[PDB]
């Protein structure tokens, strides 16, 4: 999951 | 309810969401919200070394109730979160342009  | 939203796809897998998002008609920024197999936002994006690909973001839920992807902005409903990022990518790979068919 990408961390913004 | 949330199940009346056309961008909400229930509890589907990451593989199914990428299969739905990644066809050749769906524009950059096509998206859906799914339940974690609390919610996940999955968005299509393009870059040259990768092509059209999907990024997945976790939507965290506060014990007091709101939702957020970044602490920078929080929302009282998923509907407001989708509305906001449809107007501004604000750290996301791409603004939310199209509800996944």
């Amino acid at each position: 999951y990408e961390e913004i | 309810s949330i199940q009346a939203e056309e961008w909400y796809f229930g509890k589907i897998t990451r593989r199914e969401s990428e299969r739905l998002l990644l066809n050749a008609e769906n524009p950059r920024g096509t998206f859906l919200v799914r339940e974690s197999e609390a919610y996940c936002l999955s968005v299509s994006d393009f870059d040259n070394a990768k092509g059209l690909n999907v990024k997945h973001y976790k939507i965290r839920k506060l014990d007091s109730g709101g939702f957020y992807i970044t602490s920078r902005t929080q929302f009282n409903s998923l509907q407001q979160l989708v509305a906001y990022y449809s107007k501004h990518a604000d750290g996301l790979c791409h603004r939310l342009t199209t509800v996944c068919p």
